């Protein structure tokens, strides 16, 4: 709500992906993500910045969704 | 049953009839023995129709290993394990072989493996029990080295004395033509070389 | 101790790195204005020992020349207690009136501790100073133009209320020097000292890896031991050749091990 | 127990920490693939780098050839990856003679799960730290993917990518899909299938290639080959004159 | 890489058509589009550093078909490919453009050739977003008066 | 009684249904108590959308009605994407209802 | 060398088998599953889930056929569930196949499944299956039957019963919805019901695996002339069907 | 406690085990593998512990069949248990197809026994790094081979101690001659650069082998070079280093 | 220096303390150090660096010379 974004950027492709997230690492990605913004020098994040920054301190689990053989 | 093959230039000719006799009763007259075991190194087989058809499965597994892991094998090699499976069971199966097979570097190969088990390279082969008939017709009109057409006219003649003597041996000629440019088939009905 | 901008070779994409969270909100706040996020805070240096990440420290103070203060993982430590609350509480006042300040932490692992208190009284005291810190990272008191730079050199001995993000948005890892980031490393320290002349390292280097940063300039130091032996003045590839098989010999000595996040 | 995970057995939370660790040493070598379904082809691209020159290119591969029409594309360590591709080569051999007709890709995706099943039910053996995909052109069923994991766990795609930063590769693949409203690239020419797989692979990790930084694999119908570099070169130059 | 014959190949072929350029040269006033064709061969290397000799052969050519009335319509074509072929080092294209561009200044055409050949050479950079957005805005801004008129 | 079989989520029906009657009675003390339930009873997620979009929509109308136009307009823009979207059937005159209010929460604005 | 035959299982102190404890607790792990037992036939349903929304899920198979009139279907784990199937068949064959030349009745078939599991219970060298098992037959002389085989290696018979980690839930539910006469149609819009509140997901035919144990069908027996044998009285519904019911709830 | 077993993984991707092996393979001495264009020509450098060792009357460089020379370091009783197991194998193709092994199957079939002794508690992870190679009729062909089970081609390889001095010398000697060098010609530069391997190693003293397996010298043989063609590669590599 | 609830972090902290000011901020150039010790596996990894003691000198066991001088 925030924060700019571009149309292309989805929150929706952000369940797929971990599910035992805290708060303030969500603030944190989001964050991480306005930084490479102006690597790039956009003031709208693209949804390039917005999954490198998911894979940076993505802390990952094997308990998670497309992690899983126990199904 | 009579088999033979035969070198020439481009590389190999590989003849047989298709008769197939259980004592006086022909089981199927249109019966084939050039056989398949890898894609360049085919077979004929004579002797025991159960001996010769279950050695040829284990030696087709053989081979599809070594291409699998080694890259194709050369007809030597395929000889080889023919070779090795005879002598294994040469007191219970009764088979004789020839194995005849294109190299990409050396050409056409033919290698004869008797029912003891040893493997004679020679310019020509020939077996089965059609063949006792036809040795000497081949020894005389053969050369080293002729073209394609002078093989397959050849080979067309040496089939028909061996069909005509013996009775084990007739119905159409099948040849498989093994060369660089891949492998053709050819079939020759009973009017067309009893006219010769 | 003080360099230019560059105080490594081969390692500059992290030096462009560390000024994005550090040098641009200090420039422009106004940059991140643009795109709506908190103006960037918070650096976790962590990797293997020797690779510049405290001479980066040194540059980044140098370069842009903002207040700098620093601590020492143990000269902040006292034995009134009550007192090493006090300093770093009024450091960081400090750090609101000198413009845009940057706190370098140098090799903390000294409260890096976890909760232990089963041991002696000196792992309270650590915690103490420990929760001191958190309520100035984040609450009613919020930076913007005050930047941490938390030096170690290993980061899994810390508490993880030390490793957690918005008080150190980024997590920025120095690796051990490249194949050829030694090359470049090399081209610097050749300048320094009095040689024949030599852009012959090349190969040598890459096949005589096991050297951080600070190793090269050991090479150079050692091979200013092979050239006092022969009576030289110069660094020679005759002298280099001999002083790389010793300065790796030295280091096998012990090993070291080190995994990271 | 002290011991759970040292021996393949449940732990409290009902669970094979031993296997994880399996899936934590895919990702070690680093090499990427990406692997689409033409209509009449499959088609499968990995990565290929070497960390020194002294190491002969050629000799440097993933991509197995197991039988004929089966091509067999590894992630993870190379040891493993020889012993996985010895194993298959022994099925598919067992299968030919056994049955009397080649094996195909559905049975060999199976058998080779129940190999790895029993690799973590007995408490002497390492599970291989491979991914295996096959790719292969069938007759009954079409083209198909097939990939198997450590577990012994299998399933089929319509596309699939594997590495460390297979996500990337995600992204593209259900976007293009998304697109096409459709399973398959409708693509009557192999060729043109390497050449959209190589542009995929080229905007989802960022970097340019060169012919001797690609390896390319493709299944057509009753056979499987590899391109040399010489043919993956063109490939590149027909991609910039789309 | 893994031999190191491909370096000490083209390196060395970089010096030796210098020596040929004279040969060439003269054989462009027969037929440009021969010579043309042999430098555009020349230009394929494998090795980094030959770019950057081999592009500047193609410098000095291309001034002669430049400064043609029919010939520049050819020559708009060529730049879109360059960049196409290979990438081939993304430094030594950029730097060509631009000289390019500096020579159209001083060359002195049409009022309607300039702009048109303008327009198709910052379309090839559209699909670029590097060393060339600093020479695509000080042309853009050319073109601007152009039309101001 | 079939709250001792509360197993359904088609209570989250009543739970609105009551909101309502006490919304044209012109109580709100009321109307929040029934919509709370509502919210209990769609707490459950195998609830379908097309009953969340109603959910959005009652709590739309009664922040409106209590003067607060900020809440309002989010709920009315989520009830609108609901309804703009999915297949019509009523949901033609909802998406133009849910609309008129939305311009209507910030002339007061 | 090898000295794995002493037996990995042991006696917990407190009196349990600790290992079965952990295998129980990952079968709450797994995918969600159904049964129920009508008076005319027996239904089972479950969810299809994949790693990846690409991965295919038409290729796969939770619903296994052991035999014309004998399905399984799984909570738990997939590579053991897969072996295990095969296994089924395996001693099915050898050992009532072979000596009477004919298919089991479900429930010999069931104690043939849990001695499997019982020796990988004991001798070393093994764990347990993590899995529960729904086998779900109809045999000529006791009828329609629904057995459900445990990590442990015990069976029980149900009417009714859930496995997966929302069983609790389900259970309760299917507590009010059996009856003591039960239409297979009926169950059919019952198991699709009950399986909705377990799931999140997209809901299709596609998704939802169902299997009926129901009547013989003569069009997949794949011959003709024969009035002495009949159809398979298992049947897989492909998509088609099961887009139907998802409208007559 | 990771670091107890083969069959243990970590989820660091580590299976400590065989890495620790790696430290046993790096206290061997040098030994270089040098690809030429007509075979490959093997050097090992002997340490001479004593005088009271009969010089010349102890081989490291042990041939099997007669045409793929193995050279290992490390420890020295292990690879000759490795090298062992590799004659049964090579013989058992030489019966089963009747041709000399190739140079690729024999790889296959080490990297294979050698991978196998990570899969069971019961065995030791093999602490040697093994250089094979050799001519068959499908060229010369050069196999470096891990403790790890692990192996790839190249140009020219490695292993001991002076490792280091070696592979840079290698790659100078691969910018020398991009198109190679004769295996005639390849003597003396073993002989260099083992010289230049002992200045890590100038606590003693050591005695040279040499041995090649060329097409063009040996006939496609493995034979040792003696006489006066040894002595006089060994002045060579005297003259340069002094 | 990853302890585990013990008075080790007591300990280190006279480690950490050594390595500050054995890092320049000069004044420091011309103080030097020698240390020596019974072992040289027990040291911890910021002392395996150059810039702390660059030199790394080994003790050996005696010689046969160097025993016939020691008696002397
Ligand atoms: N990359 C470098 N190039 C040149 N000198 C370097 C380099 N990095 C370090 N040094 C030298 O090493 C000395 C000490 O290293 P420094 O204190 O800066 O590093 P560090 O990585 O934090 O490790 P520690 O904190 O344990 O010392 C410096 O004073 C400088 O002379
Ligand atoms: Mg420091």
């Amino acid at each position: 709500s925030k924060m700019s974004l571009a149309p292309e950027a989805d929150l929706d492709s952000l369940i797929i992906r971990n599910d035992s997230l805290s708060g303030a690492v969500i603030a944190a990605i989001m964050q991480e993500a306005g930084l490479r913004a102006v690597r790039k020098n956009r003031y709208v994040i693209l949804q390039s910045d917005l999954e490198e920054a998911y894979a940076t301190q993505v802390k990952t689990d094997n308990t998670v969704d497309k992690f899983d053989f126990y199904k | 049953t009579s088999i033979m093959a035969v070198t020439f230039k481009d590389g190999v000719i590989l003849g047989a009839d298709s008769r197939t006799t259980t004592g006086a009763y022909i089981a199927n007259r249109v019966t084939d023995k050039l056989t398949r075991v890898h894609d360049k190194i085919w077979c004929c087989r004579s002797g025991s129709a159960a001996d010769t058809q279950a050695i040829a499965d284990i030696v087709q597994y053989h081979l599809e290993l070594y291409t699998s892991q080694y890259g194709t094998p050369s007809t030597e090699t395929a000889a080889s394990v023919f070779k090795e499976l005879c002598y294994e069971n040469k007191d219970n199966l009764t088979a004789g072989i020839i194995v005849a097979g294109y190299d990409d570097k050396n050409k056409g190969e033919v290698y004869t493996i008797p029912l003891g088990g040893s493997v004679h390279k020679l310019p020509y082969a020939i077996a089965g029990s059609g063949s006792t008939f036809i040795y000497g017709y081949c020894d005389k009109n053969f050369r080293e080295n002729m073209s394609k057409e002078e093989t397959v006219d050849f080979i067309k003649h040496s089939l028909s004395q061996a069909i005509k003597w013996d009775g084990s041996s007739g119905g159409v000629i099948r040849m498989v033509v093994l060369t660089a440019a891949g492998v053709e088939r050819l079939i020759f009905y009973p009017d067309e070389y009893e006219q010769l | 101790g003080e360099i230019t901008f560059d105080g490594i070779g081969g390692l500059t994409e992290q030096i462009r790195e560390l000024r994005e969270v550090i040098e641009l909100p200090l420039k422009n706040p106004e940059i991140f204005q643009r795109v709506g996020i908190k103006p960037p805070k918070g650096v976790l240096l962590y990797g293997p020992p020797g690779t510049g990440k405290t001479l980066l420290a040194k540059a980044v103070a140098a370069t842009i020349g903002a207040n700098f203060i620093f601590s020492p993982a143990s000269g902040i430590v006292d034995k009134y207690i009550g007192e090493s609350a006090r300093i770093i509480r009024e450091m960081f006042a400090y750090a609101k009136e000198h413009e845009p300040c940057i706190i370098f932490m140098d090799e903390v692992d000294a409260i890096g501790g976890r909760r232990f208190s089963e041991g002696t009284s000196a792992d309270r005291e650590i915690q103490r100073t420990l929760m001191e810190l958190l309520t100035q990272m984040d609450g009613f008191d919020n930076l913007g133009q005050t930047k941490i730079i938390m030096a170690t050199n290993r980061p899994d001995t810390l508490d993880p209320a030390l490793l957690r993000p918005g008080r150190l948005d980024r997590k920025v890892e120095i690796p051990l020097p490249n194949e050829a980031g030694r090359l470049e490393i090399f081209k610097i320290h050749t300048a320094k000292v009095k040689k024949t002349g030599e852009f012959d390292f090349e190969a040598a280097v890459k096949m005589s890896d096991g050297f951080n940063g600070a190793d090269i300039r050991n090479c150079a130091t050692e091979a200013g031991f092979f050239a006092i032996r022969d009576d030289r003045d110069h660094i020679n590839p005759d002298d280099l050749m001999k002083a790389v098989r010793k300065v790796a010999e030295v280091k096998k000595l012990e090993g070291t091990i080190e995994y990271q996040k | 127990a002290g011991y759970d995970r040292h021996i393949t057995i449940f732990s409290p939370e009902g669970r094979l920490y031993q296997v994880e660790y399996a899936f934590k040493a895919t990702n070690q070598t680093n090499i990427n693939s990406l692997a689409v379904r033409g209509k009449d082809c499959t088609v499968v691209i990995s990565q290929k780098k070497v960390p020194d020159k002294l190491l002969d290119p050629t000799t440097v591969s993933y991509i197995f050839c197991i039988s004929r029409t089966i091509g067999m594309v590894v992630n993870g360590p190379i040891p493993d990856a020889r012993n996985a591709a010895l194993r298959a080569k022994a099925e598919a051999a067992e299968f030919r003679y056994k049955y009397g007709y080649d094996m195909p890709c559905d049975v060999l995706a199976k058998r080779m799960a129940n190999l790895s099943q029993i690799y973590t039910q007995r408490a002497y053996m390492r599970p291989l730290g491979v991914i295996l995909t096959f790719v292969s052109v069938d007759e009954e069923l079409g083209p198909s993917i097939y990939k198997t994991d450590p577990a012994g766990y299998y399933v089929g795609y319509k596309a699939t990518a594997t590495g460390p930063k297979q996500q990337e590769i995600t992204t593209n693949l259900e976007n293009h899909f998304k697109k096409s409203k459709i399973d398959h690239i409708n693509e009557e020419s192999w060729e043109k299938v390497v050449e959209f797989a190589i542009t995929h692979m080229i905007d989802a990790l960022g970097t340019e290639f060169s012919k001797n930084d690609l390896e390319v694999g493709v299944a057509t119908k009753d056979k499987f080959f590899t391109l040399s570099a010489e043919n993956i070169e063109e490939r590149l130059v027909a991609i910039a004159e789309q | 890489m893994s031999r190191d014959a491909p370096i000490k190949a083209d390196k060395d072929y970089s010096q030796i058509l210098k020596e040929e350029f004279p040969k060439i040269d003269s054989l462009a006033q027969n037929d440009c589009n021969s010579a043309l064709d042999q430098l555009l061969v020349l230009e394929k290397k494998t090795r980094q550093a030959s770019d950057l000799a081999s592009s500047k052969e193609v410098l000095a050519k291309i001034v002669d078909l430049l400064a043609s009335r029919n010939k520049w319509d050819d020559l708009n074509e060529q730049l879109t490919l360059l960049s196409k072929k290979h990438g081939q080092l993304k430094l030594s294209i950029q730097y060509m453009i631009q000289k390019v561009m500096e020579y159209l200044k001083s060359s002195k055409s049409l009022d309607l050739n300039t702009r048109i050949s303008v327009i198709e050479t910052i379309r090839v950079v559209t699909e670029n977003k590097i060393f060339v957005e600093v020479e695509r805005a000080r042309v853009t801004k050319d073109l601007v008066e152009i039309k101001k008129e | 009684e079939f709250k001792k079989l509360d197993d359904k989520p088609s209570l989250v029906d009543v739970h609105l249904l009551e909101s309502k009657v006490y919304h044209k009675l012109r109580n709100l003390a009321k109307s929040k108590a029934s919509l709370t339930a509502a919210r209990t009873a769609a707490n459950s997620i195998y609830c379908p959308t097309q009953t969340v979009a109603e959910l959005d929509l009652m709590s739309g109308i009664l922040h409106c009605e209590d003067k607060d136009y900020k809440t309002a307009f989010s709920y009315f823009f989520e009830s609108f994407e609901s309804y703009h979207n999915l297949t019509t059937h009523n949901s033609y005159e909802k998406a133009c209802q849910v609309l008129k209010y939305m311009l209507l929460s910030k002339i007061m604005l | 060398t090898d000295r794995y035959s002493f037996s990995l299982t042991t006696f917990s102190p407190s009196g349990k088998l600790g290992q079965i404890d952990y295998a129980l607790t990952a079968v709450k792990q797994g995918v969600t599953s159904l049964g129920i037992k009508a008076t005319n036939g027996v239904v089972i349903a479950t969810e299809k889930k994949s790693s990846s929304p690409l991965a295919m899920s038409e290729t796969l198979s939770k619903v296994s056929l052991l035999t014309p009139d004998i399905g399984a279907v799984y909570s738990g784990m997939g590579p053991d569930y897969r072996v295990l199937v095969d296994k089924s068949r395996k001693v099915a064959h050898t050992s009532y196949k072979r000596i009477y030349g004919e298919y089991p009745p479900t429930k010999l078939l069931v104690s043939e499944v849990a001695k499997i599991m019982q020796e990988a219970t004991q001798s070393g060298g093994v764990r347990p299956f993590g899995v529960s098992l729904l086998i779900a037959g109809h045999d000529e002389f006791n009828g329609f039957s629904l057995y459900q085989v445990d990590p442990s290696g015990s069976y029980f018979p149900w009417k009714a019963t859930a496995i997966g980690k929302g069983s609790v839930a389900a259970k309760t539910f299917l507590e009010k919805r059996w009856n003591d006469e039960l239409e297979l149609e009926d169950a059919i819009h019952i198991a699709l019901l009950t399986l909705k509140e377990s799931v999140e997901g997209e809901f299709n035919g596609d998704t939802i695996e169902l299997a009926i144990i129901g009547d013989e069908n003569p069009d997949l027996l794949g011959y003709t002339g024969i009035p002495t044998d009949k159809g398979p009285r298992f049947r897989k519904l492909t998509s088609q069907e099961i887009n139907d019911r998802l409208e007559a709830l | 406690g990771y670091d107890l077993s083969n069959s243990v993984f970590s989820p660091d991707g580590r299976n400590f085990q065989v890495e620790y092996a790696v430290k046993a393979v790096e206290n061997g001495t040098t030994s270089i593998g040098i690809k030429c264009n007509d075979g490959v020509v093997f050097a090992v450098e002997k340490l001479i512990t004593s005088k009271l060792l009969v010089p010349q009357k102890n081989v490291k460089i042990q041939v099997v069949d007669r045409h793929i020379g193995c050279v290992y370091s490390g420890l020295i009783p292990d690879g000759r248990h490795l090298v062992n197991r590799g004659r049964e194998e090579a013989a058992s193709f030489k019966k089963l197809y009747k041709t000399p092994i190739p140079i690729p199957a024999f790889a296959d079939r080490l990297g294979q026994y050698v991978q196998a002794h990570t899969l069971y508690n019961s065995v030791r992870p093999f602490g040697v790094s093994t250089i094979f190679g050799g001519v068959d009729k499908n060229g010369a062909h050069l196999y470096m081979l891990e403790p790890s089970g692990s192996y790839w081609g190249y140009k020219g390889a490695a292993t001991g101690k002076g490792r280091q001095s070696a592979k840079a010398e290698l790659e100078k000697l691969v910018d020398h001659h991009p198109e190679g060098l004769s295996a005639r010609e390849a003597v003396k530069q073993a002989a260099k650069i083992i010289y230049l391997a002992h200045e890590d190693n100038k606590e003693k003293d050591f005695e040279l082998e040499i041995s090649w397996c060329s097409l063009s010298e040996t006939n496609g043989l493995h034979k040792f070079v003696k006489g006066d063609l040894l002595q006089e590669a060994i002045d060579f590599a005297q003259k340069e280093i002094n | 220096f990853d302890s585990e609830k013990s008075g080790d972090r007591e300990v280190q902290r006279t480690m950490l303390e050594l390595l500050n000011q054995l890092d320049g901020f000069s004044s420091d150039d011309r103080v030097k150090v020698l240390a020596a010790t019974n072992r040289v596996d027990v040291l911890d990894p910021a002392l395996l660096r150059s810039g702390r003691l660059d030199r790394k000198i080994e003790f050996p066991l005696p010689s046969e010379d160097s025993r016939a001088q020691i008696l002397q």
